[PDB]
């Protein structure tokens, strides 16, 4: 009924009403970095 | 360096790169 990944998290599931398999891919994420000249020069920043 | 490659590496360097290999 359920599949699992190395972390024991759910990898895929079988839909309980219609028996098809759905992959579960966690929603996009990532670190956010701010690129900035010192604030003694400018308050403009770029975001990575 | 070998000018014919997509990355100008030498013959020997290519050999080295071909030997060393969530949510
Ligand atoms: C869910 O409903 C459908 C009809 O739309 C039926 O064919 C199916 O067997 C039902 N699933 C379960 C698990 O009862
Ligand atoms: C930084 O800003 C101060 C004003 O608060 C100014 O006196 C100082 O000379 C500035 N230094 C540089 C390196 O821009």
């Amino acid at each position: 009924q359920f599949g699992r990944d190395i972390a024991d998290t759910t990898d895929a599931v079988r839909d309980p009403q219609t028996l098809e398999i759905l992959d579960i891919t966690p929603c996009s994420f990532g670190g956010v970095s701010v690129i900035t000249p010192g604030t003694n020069t400018s308050n403009q920043v770029a975001v990575l | 360096p070998d000018p014919s490659k997509p990355s100008k590496r030498s013959f020997i360097e290519d050999l080295l790169f071909n030997k060393v290999t969530k949510f």
